[PDB]
């Protein structure tokens, strides 16, 4: 039994606690970052579809902290909340000492260093939260990144985290698009990937939360989709699959 | 009865630092001899890779020009003790404007050695040999993770230290000249460690009362090579 | 067993066995008695001769640092010295702040609270001695106190701690402490010391006495058996 | 086993210790909280091991502002400590932002508080789950905070022992267009379903948040509303 | 006694926990660096950035100062925090001390950092090792490596476990006491080591070469492929 | 056994076996001898060797010109208490400029050693000590134990094989009180010889002496002082 | 009744045991057993037996129907240093 | 149940207060019993002062304490912890009067003590106080109150209450008594408490066996009844 | 479920029906099978069925006896099952719930590596949950595929109903299609359960009931057992 504490090493040289954390996000959600151009989006599904849950904040998976930053969340809710507030504080400090927007990579690496520090020291537990962010800055513009409890940040053209991640990444390899891959094509791909990852047919709009950032508004804007536009996207996917059935 | 240093064993011993003594065994052997002509220290290398820089192993290191030092143990705690020794000697000079006598170095180093379980950690798995030529003439001392220190006419510490120590006891006496003591240490090392001795697999250091500088030996081992 | 290892670990039923172990360890120590007369308090302690390496008066168990308090122990001597130090510190604190003598009730209360405080935290253990507290105050009355390693203290007309507990309690019961003066109390104390297992299984023992009263201006002094040897011979009056 | 320490994960990626704290939440006295079009209702039940108590000497429903209602289901002492720290946090926010605590701000801050006890083995998380109702921007709202250190919103909710039947009742009975008095009636009905014995003013206390302010029902109001429940 | 604690000795004196740190490094990928006639050259391999993942975020190499760069193998989080610590240390020492920094001081600093974070309970040691390159040994090049046990040494060429077992043996068989003739033969020997490495396809292999008088230089994939083809041809006429 | 954690664990038997193990660690030390007259205090030590090319471990440490100590145990704690007593002697010389009486210093060491016995996080100071000191109140020969207890002994001996010595000092205590310094050191040497094995004998190399007096400051009497006192030692008959 | 203590052989003991085992083996009667023994560290008597057997193995691998002193040396390095690695 | 009860901070799989119940069991070991009863304008406390021996002075073994000149207190538990918590209550009342100026009612005092007890329950550094709390006090123009606080930190007011060993029996007696609305005056209240206790212990008490305290609207000064007053009350019940 | 039948047949039924193919193409015959899916849901129902169609001896082993947990006989009991199976060749060995100690795991791996396929003797070991151990077992010479058991689909659950629907009677219009869609994500045995719980609902009226309405509440009491804490689990894990 060499899995008790985060600060010990096992005779095969692995960290069972951090692996347990990865498996903890293994059933967290199905949040994804879409491969897109002219605009970048996040797609999230909520396992809280219910007749009485209120969703008062109009969003429980997405959280926006900038005029050019936003994040999608899948993991332990308390850890997720403290991490998002910590990101807000880091952005505030960087804007105060630089009077300049933070680079996305510097911010995410700072968070990953904090997470690694939280894992390294004794009596402390890894944040079992993996969350996806997007941002536009003066270093690399359109940017999409992923972070994990161990303190590692993953840069991806497209990625998905949470449950059934294998199917999502496999199809994103298969249904991959490059370059000209507009935001609307990203909406179609996100719709398809969530329909396959979920067991549902005719994916209901209230079971998905999607936000995006657009740069034709080059002063920069971030939008969170409402129910009607998502339902229209669902109808478009349904007519696409109906046409595919007509292709026989 | 092994959880920590701050627990007494049924016999009164400590089965936590007695293993720190056992850690000396896994370290390389080193030879130290005190002679009226001078103090010499010998260190075994067992070349690990030709790509290594041979001097990169700090098992022979100087804390001041009037004194010598040698190591047998984990090189990390070794470097910690080495740095602590240099710091105490330099501060002693800074305050008193004189050389720190080797006995005071050995005593003052040991206070850091006495921090495993008495402040507010773990004993450093390193055993050291000091050699100094000062106001009390030529001196050679030995100190171990338990914190005890002893003035030594000769000493061998590390792996295979027991046989080398026994043979040295059979040959050595406290009235030799330095050169024959070095020769005895060299033949003992040649016997024990690998093969025919050379600068690659053995290191030598020696300081003298009339030469309170440069214990180190750099390719003057060639005389040893042609002799022994 | 199991819920035993720490002073802060409650038993599944009842109290912590750590405290019980402390008081039973007190039970096996050298005996100490203390009896108070109308205006004064007298203590009695038996001490073991160690070997002849002993120095006829060394490592004694009678300690007194207070302008009106005498104090003797029955337990492990190291914790006895430590508790004497805590009592001295508390007495000095009271004398410095309040400016006048502490009531023995309040002093024993604070000392016993500290003792019990050494039982609350898991990093610290209960003490290994039980001691008695003796004093007189001209202002309000005459007092005697008994404090255990469990942090529990009471006042007694007379009490006895050591490997004589119940027998020495009975020897106290035969007395008439309400009206007797401390001069007879010394004789009865020494005799009681000698009757209750002086050297039955033990080789031999040493006796020392303590005596604080109004007659001695409230202050404590060791009654000298170097003079008059009257309680000493009174004890030998009881051998047959 | 893995519940011995809170600082470690299970191989299943679960915190066993946090779960058992939520079992103490199930051991708590059931509380029913639902929102109406004109306000929110928080209802709870009490019983006494003997009639010797002063059943009005304490209150289970507590406010955090003049317009906030708050009810729990757990052990009393941890609830009271959390209430004290929540009131102090609301006062600090009032000092800082010169405004009373918003419901969302209050719930996130108190959940972060209840997360503060979810680290290190020397401390233990509250065995208390909170129901919070309040008025904000002219509309009624309600949420819930649990020992996990998180929060979720709820148009209709209840928790405690025998809570699943309360969930079923709320699913089959609650609609989003209910009225405040009918909301109180639904709350007392589902509390009666949730707990056995007659429900009287000695047994239930209810707090209702009105947009102007929040008040707790008086014993005579409890007697009146509990009587003639349909 | 057993290995369940950081500060506990084994009954024969071993510290199994730091050995487990070294082994956790040993599972980490290939990392081999050499110092040539004047230049120091390194080669990053086994990145295997799969399609959707971008190679920019991989950080195959990070430069601490203009005369020292590092990448580490093992855990990327520990590698990153040690990178930040070394960067801050070197920059602050050069800015504050009356005289500037040399690679020996930062070597001592990182060795001390590993020894420190290894020294007490409640504080996990780094699971990373790295091979240090310095330019200012009085202008001469020099090469170190670092280890989780807080251990460092100087080499003419060094490798770590996954790359060690094959590549390092290949070097000790091949390494000429004559320093590789010019940076050309330095890169040739690095490419030969990469040939001794697992896959050598060039899909993820990248190299950074530092001349010990010039600052660090980064090699493009096209030049790496050209060098690999040149080495393959050289093996081809070697028949 | 469950009951061998830190000294915080009270045994059901009314003991704390860590403390008993500390007493055994005292018995782990080599033989020591301590004895006084009405005018002098002398402690005699047996310096354990290591080899024919290494020096014997010293046993007598200097704390102050009027108080001397002799150690038996793990030398680390021995030196730590030695530094402690040095510091307290210096503070006593600093505050009122008065040589510190033995009894008060020994009480301070008792309190200091007792604090670990109650508190987790530090093993009690596990070394046996012999103390020789003279002050304006009287001559003193003392011993202390890791149980944070101390004993004033007319004549005392701790370590392995010490019981034969203890018998010697117990038999002869009818003699020392007014014996001269030479007679007292001869008595100490005779006491040391009792603990000796049949195959080993006293010499300057392994014998250490320490003397303090009312008109003689405490100094450590090593080989040079051992050389004259060796004469007059009782023989080894059968 | 009686406790009998067994210790690792000294140089004399090592020479004697080498004489004992090598006597039955096919060797040249010219070997310096004392050199082998003093070359031998605190190695147990079982180590002496195993070293003699390994010297015989070294001889067998060359099909030499006599062992050599060289075989004894190489066996000493093999066994002693291979464990002492 | 077993195993997870060894520490106060560890929740058992059922999620139960096992160490709290162990503190209660530590309470019940001391063979004692107390009761507090509320009247129309009076509050009455009485406890069994079971003197174990005569050589002690009866003044030194009291279990009724005055924490405020108008507030009463009564113990059940080990002597040391009871003394500690009465000292803490006195300190808390004094600090409240120092900070706020005006009165600290029994409600605030018991609530504060229960809160602090919950704090020691929450942190594993120190063992919870294994004794119970009962108080009496007069309130501003409303009437007397009886409050009970326990090691668990539970805190509430009481028309009648009991503590000690004899919990269920005493509470049943009080419950049988209180069902009828009547003029529960001072004499009737104290008589009811005394007879409750005399049946639950089932002994014809001598006066030294008990201690009686009372606070009333007409006499807000908390009083501890003398032995002669105890005899007067006993002969009042003698009818 | 249909995909399960084909791959198990290709890996069990096929090595039974045509051994000439594997010798003609010079391969070592496939040796092991491992099943992923929710517990049961055709897991055992498949293994029992394939043995009937091959007429080989079926061995049933629960996960419970696998985990004796007091070093019961795990060392040799595995062999005793194996040797008897060889005695009754051709035979099929089945174990279930491997997730329900390490030493006998190594024992099984060695036997899995060692026994000969010369007797058409194969191992089908089944699991319910995704475990870290399970991914380690997929090794050369031990297991060759990853058959998955998904939750039955709408029409799939309808077929499950129809399997047990032969015995049950019906009204003048029982549309099982509409009944089928009321349990999204329900497992297989639960679809039997709704038929099972429709069972004593016939006893709720003590006559032939099997009514369309019956299943509507025969759904009701079935789902809650597949439920309850799952509602809290959201508020628990979040
Ligand atoms: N796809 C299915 N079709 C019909 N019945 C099924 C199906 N899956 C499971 N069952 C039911 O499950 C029972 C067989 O046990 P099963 O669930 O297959 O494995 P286990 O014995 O491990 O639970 C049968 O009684 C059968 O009615």
């Amino acid at each position: 039994r060499y899995d008790s504490r985060t600060t010990i090493f096992s005779p095969e040289g692995r960290l069972y606690q951090v692996e347990y954390a990865m498996e903890a996000i293994g059933h967290a959600g199905t949040c994804l970052g879409i491969l897109a151009n002219d605009g970048v989006l996040l797609a999230a599904e909520r396992r809280n579809i219910h007749k009485l849950l209120d969703e008062v904040f109009f969003s429980e998976k997405i959280y926006k902290l900038n005029e050019d930053m936003a994040c999608s969340v899948a993991g332990i809710t308390s850890d997720a909340n403290v991490l998002t507030n910590e990101l807000r504080l880091i952005a505030q400090r960087y804007l105060l000492q630089y009077q300049e927007p933070i680079p996305c990579e510097q911010l995410v690496t700072a968070l990953c260093d904090i997470k690694q520090a939280y894992t390294q020291f004794g009596g402390k537990r890894p944040f079992g939260v993996s969350l996806l962010y997007i941002g536009w800055d003066k270093h690399y513009g359109f940017q999409l990144y992923q972070s994990d409890p161990s303190g590692n940040y993953g840069g991806w053209k497209a990625t998905c985290i949470g449950n059934n991640s294998a199917a999502a990444v496999s199809m994103l390899k298969q249904d991959y698009k490059e370059g000209e891959m507009t935001l609307k094509s990203a909406l179609a791909l996100a719709i398809k990937v969530l329909n396959k990852t979920m067991d549902v047919s005719k994916l209901s709009a209230e079971k998905v939360e999607i936000a995006t950032l657009t740069r034709e508004n080059g002063k920069t804007v971030i939008r969170v989709l409402k129910q009607k536009e998502v339902e229209q996207l669902i109808k478009k996917h349904e007519e696409e699959e109906a046409k595919a059935e007509r292709e026989k | 009865y092994d959880r920590g240093v701050n627990t007494f064993s049924p016999e009164g011993r400590l089965f936590q630092v007695e293993y720190a003594i056992e850690a000396i065994k896994l370290g390389s052997t080193a030879i130290g001899i005190q002679t009226s002509e001078g103090v010499c220290l010998a260190v075994e290398k067992r070349i690990t890779s030709p790509l290594m820089e041979p001097s990169s192993i700090e098992k022979i290191v100087e804390i001041d020009a009037h004194i010598g030092c040698a190591m047998s143990g984990l090189i990390a705690d070794a470097k910690t003790l080495i740095d602590k020794a240099r710091v105490e000697t330099q501060n002693h000079w800074f305050t008193y404007n004189e050389t720190m006598t080797v006995e005071s170095v050995t005593q003052a180093v040991s206070n850091l050695a006495l921090q495993f379980g008495e402040e507010d950690s773990r004993p450093f798995g390193v055993a050291l040999l000091f050699g100094g030529v000062d106001e009390k003439g030529p001196q050679l001392f030995h100190m171990d993770p338990s914190g005890t220190f002893v003035q030594c006419d000769a000493r061998a510490i590390g792996s295979a230290s027991e046989g080398a120590q026994s043979s040295l006891q059979e040959v050595y006496h406290k009235s030799m000249t330095l050169k024959e003591a070095i020769k005895s240490s060299l033949i003992i090392l040649k016997q024990v460690m690998e093969e025919k001795l050379n600068a690659t697999n053995i290191e030598l250091a020696t300081v003298q009362p009339g030469q309170n500088f440069h214990m180190f030996t750099k390719e003057e081992l060639e005389e040893v090579i042609k002799d022994i | 067993t199991g819920y035993d290892l720490s002073a802060s670990t409650f038993s599944p039923d009842g109290r912590v066995f750590q405290v019980e172990y402390a008081m039973k360890a007190v039970e096996n120590s050298s005996t100490a008695i203390g009896i108070r007369c109308k205006d004064g308090v007298v203590f009695g302690v038996e001490k073991l001769v160690l070997s002849k390496l002993y120095e006829e008066g060394s490592n004694k168990r009678l300690f007194n640092v207070d302008r009106h308090v005498g104090m003797a122990v029955a337990g492990l001597l190291a914790d006895a010295r430590s508790l004497a130090d805590i009592a001295r510190e508390e007495a000095s604190n009271f004398r410095s702040n309040f400016g006048y003598n502490i009531p023995l009730k309040h002093l024993a209360d604070r000392v016993a609270m500290y003792v019990h405080a050494y039982t609350l935290y898991s990093a610290v253990r209960p003490f290994g001695c039980s001691f008695m507290l003796g004093s007189y105050s001209v202002n309000d009355g005459a007092q005697l106190y008994m404090i255990d390693p469990s942090g529990v203290s009471y006042g007694y007309w007379g009490c006895a701690i050591g490997k004589a507990r119940q027998a020495a309690k009975t020897e106290i019961e035969k007395l008439q402490m309400k009206e007797m003066t401390c001069r007879d109390i010394v004789k009865e104390v020494a005799k009681i010391i000698y009757i209750v297992h002086d050297e039955v299984k033990d080789k031999a023992f040493e006796l020392e006495l303590s005596w604080v009263g109004e007659l001695t201006n409230g202050r404590h002094e060791i009654v000298p058996k170097d003079i008059r040897e009257e309680a000493e011979k009174y004890a030998k009056e009881s051998l047959k | 086993g893995y519940s011995f320490s809170l600082t470690t994960f299970s191989p299943s990626g679960k915190l066993v210790q946090i779960e058992y704290a939520l079992a103490a939440v199930a051991g708590g006295a059931p509380s029913v909280g639902i929102k109406a079009a004109n306000g929110v209702v928080l209802a709870t039940e009490k019983k006494q091991k003997s009639i010797l108590y002063d059943e009005r000497s304490v209150h289970k429903v507590e406010p955090i502002t003049k317009h906030i209602g708050l009810v729990y289901s757990g052990m009393g002492p941890d609830y009271r400590v959390l209430v004290h720290r929540a009131r102090k946090l609301a006062q600090q926010y009032y000092l800082v932002y010169q405004e009373p605590i918003p419901t969302a701000q209050l719930v996130q801050r108190v959940a972060s508080v209840m997360q503060e006890y979810t680290q290190s083995g020397g401390v233990r998380p509250f065995g208390v789950s909170l129901l919070i109702c309040g008025w904000n921007e002219g509309r009624p709202y309600l949420f819930q905070s649990d020992p996990s250190g998180a929060y979720f919103a709820w148009k209709a909710t209840a928790h405690g022992k025998n809570y699943v039947n309360g969930k079923t009742f709320l699913e089959h009975h609650y609609n989003e267009d209910l009225e405040l008095e009918d909301a109180i009636h639904t709350a007392i009905l589902t509390l009666k379903e949730s707990f056995e014995g007659q429900m009287t003013e000695d047994n239930i206390e209810v707090g209702i948040c009105n947009e102007a302010g929040f008040r707790r029902l008086t014993p005579t109001e409890v007697k009146d509303y509990l009587a003639a429940i349909a | 006694s057993y290995d369940r604690a950081i500060t506990v000795f084994s009954p024969d004196g071993h510290l199994f926990q730091v050995e487990y740190a070294q082994e956790a490094v040993k599972k980490g990928s290939t990392a081999v660096g050499v110092r040539g006639r004047d230049i120091v050259v390194l080669g990053v391999e086994k990145k295997s950035v799969a399609k959707l993942q971008d190679e920019r975020t991989v950080r195959k190499i990070c430069a601490l100062d203009d005369n020292v760069c590092m990448a580490f193998a093992g855990l990327t989080a520990d590698a990153r925090i040690v990178i930040n610590r070394a960067r801050v240390e070197c920059q602050s020492h050069r800015l504050t001390v009356e005289d500037p920094v040399t690679v020996e001081y930062i070597t001592r600093y990182i060795a001390s950092l590993k020894q420190r974070y290894t020294q007490s309970n409640g504080r996990r040691p780094f699971g990373i090792s790295a091979l240090i390159v310095g330019f200012d040994f009085d202008g001469t090049p020099r090469l170190y490596q670092t280890d989780p046990s807080g251990t460092y040494h100087a080499w003419k060429a060094n490798a770590i476990g996954r790359g060690a077992k094959s590549v390092r043996e290949f070097l000790e068989k091949n390494y000429t006491d004559e320093a590789i003739e010019t940076d050309d033969l330095t890169i040739k020997l690095v490419i030969k080591a990469l040939l001794e490495v697992v896959q050598s396809g060039g899909k993820n292999i990248e190299l950074a070469v530092m001349r010990r008088d010039q600052s660090l230089k980064i090699l493009n994939p096209e030049e790496i492929e050209k060098y690999v083809a040149e080495i393959e041809k050289e093996k081809e006429e070697n028949e | 056994n469950q009951y061998d954690n830190d000294v915080t664990v009270w045994s059901p038997q009314g003991r704390i076996h860590q403390i008993e193990y500390a007493m055994e660690a005292v018995k782990q030390g080599s033989a020591t001898v301590g004895l006084k007259s009405k005018t002098h205090a002398v402690l005699v030590a047996l310096k354990r060797a290591q080899s024919e090319l290494a020096a014997h471990q010293k046993k007598i440490l200097h704390v102050d010109n009027h108080i001397g100590i002799s150690i038996a145990g793990l030398t680390a704690d021995a030196r730590l208490l030695c530094n402690f007593m040095r510091q307290e002697c210096l503070d006593s010389r600093f505050v009122f400029d008065r040589p510190l009486p033995v009894s008060r210093l020994v009480s301070l060491i008792g309190s200091k050693t007792q604090i670990p016995t109650q508190r987790y996080g530090r093993r009690p100071y596990g070394v046996g000590l012999l103390i020789a000191g003279y002050d304006d109140m009287g001559p003193h020969i003392f011993q202390t134990c890791p149980s944070a207890n101390y004993f004033d002994c007319r004549a005392m001996s701790i370590g392995a094989r010490s019981q034969s010595a203890r018998t010697y000092l117990e038999r002869h205590m009818s003699e020392f009180m007014e014996c001269n310094l030479n007679e007292l050191v001869k008595h100490g040497l005779r006491a040391l010889r009792e603990t000796l094995p049949a195959e080993q004998d006293l010499t300057t190399k392994n014998v250490s002496i320490g003397i303090v007096g009312k008109d003689l400051e405490f100094t450590i009497y090593d080989d040079d002082d051992v050389s004259p006192f060796l004469e007059g030692l009782e023989e080894r008959p059968q | 009744d009686r406790k009998i203590e067994f210790s690792l052989p000294d140089l004399e003991g090592r020479t004697h045991i080498f004489k004992i085992h090598a006597r039955s083996m096919s060797v040249e009667r010219d070997i310096r057993f004392e050199l082998l023994a003093r070359l031998c560290p605190n190695s147990t008597g079982a180590e002496i037996r195993s070293v003699c057997t390994e010297a015989g193995m070294f001889a067998i691998r060359a099909r030499r129907k006599i062992a050599t002193e060289k075989d004894f040396l190489e066996a000493v390095n093999k066994v002693i240093k291979s464990y002492a690695k | 149940s077993a195993g997870f009860d060894r520490h106060i901070t560890i929740f058992s799989p059922e999620g139960r207060l096992y160490q709290v119940e162990y503190a209660f069991k530590a309470i019940n070991q001391g063979g004692l019993t107390s009761v507090a009863v509320r009247g129309k304008d009076c509050a009455v406390i009485v406890t069994q002062k079971k003197v174990p021996d005569k050589l002690l002075d009866s003044s030194t073994v009291t279990h009724l304490f005055k924490i405020t000149e108008n507030i009463g207190c009564v113990m059940t538990g080990m002597t040391a912890d009871s003394r500690s918590q009465v000292q803490r209550a006195r300190y808390e009342a004094a600090n409240w009067k120092y900070k706020y100026g005006y009165e600290i009612p029994v409600d605030m005092l018991c609530k504060r003590i229960a809160d602090i007890s919950q704090v020691y329950t929450q942190n594993a550094e120190m063992r919870p106080l294994g004794c119970c709390m009962i108080l009496i006090g007069i309130d501003e123009e409303q009437g007397p109150q009886v409050y009970k606080c326990d090691p668990a930190g539970y805190y509430c007011g009481f028309k009648a209450t009991a503590a000690g060993v004899k919990q269920t029996e005493s509470t049943s007696f009080l419950e049988k008594k209180v069902k009828k609305k009547f003029d529960w005056t001072f004499e009737q209240t104290v008589e009811t408490a005394i007879t409750c206790l005399s049946t639950v212990l089932s002994i014809d008490f001598k006066p030294s066996e008990i201690e009686v305290g009372v606070v009333t609207v007409e006499n807000p000064k908390f009083r501890i009844l003398t032995e002669a007053e105890i005899d007067a009350h006993l002969v009042a019940l003698a009818e | 479920l249909d995909k399960q039948i084909k791959e198990i047949k290709e890996v069990i039924e096929l090595p039974v029906k045509h051994p000439e193919l594997f010798e003609a193409l010079g391969i070592a015959q496939p040796k092991g099978v491992l099943l992923y899916g929710p517990p049961g849901t055709g897991k055992t129902l498949l293994a029992r069925a394939v043995a009937h169609h091959t007429d080989c001896t079926f061995i049933r082993v629960s996960g419970s006896e696998l985990v004796q947990k007091f070093i019961g006989e795990g060392a040799r009991m595995v062999r005793e099952l194996f040797v008897m199976a060889r005695e009754h060749a051709p035979s099929i060995i089945f174990m279930d719930e491997i997730d329900s100690v390490q030493r006998t795991m190594l024992e099984l791996l060695n036997q899995l590596d060692g026994f000969e396929a010369t007797k058409n003797i194969k191992v089908i070991m089944a699991t319910n949950r995704i475990d870290i151990l399970d991914s380690a077992l997929l090794r050369p010479g031990r297991i060759d595929r990853k058959i998955e058991f998904p939750p039955p689909n709408e029409e799939a659950r309808l077929d499950i109903l129809k399997i047990h629907s032969r015995k049950m009677n019906l009204t003048r219009g029982i549309n099982l299609r509409k009944i089928a869609e009321l349990m999204p994500g329900a497992s297989g045995a639960e679809v039997k359960g709704v038929c099972t719980e429709a069972g004593m609902y016939a006893l709720r009226e003590r006559r032939v009931h099997v009514t369309q309405e019956d299943f509507e509440m025969a759904v009701a009491k079935v789902m809650q057992k597949d439920s309850e804490k799952n509602m809290s689990i959201k508020k628990l894990w979040k």
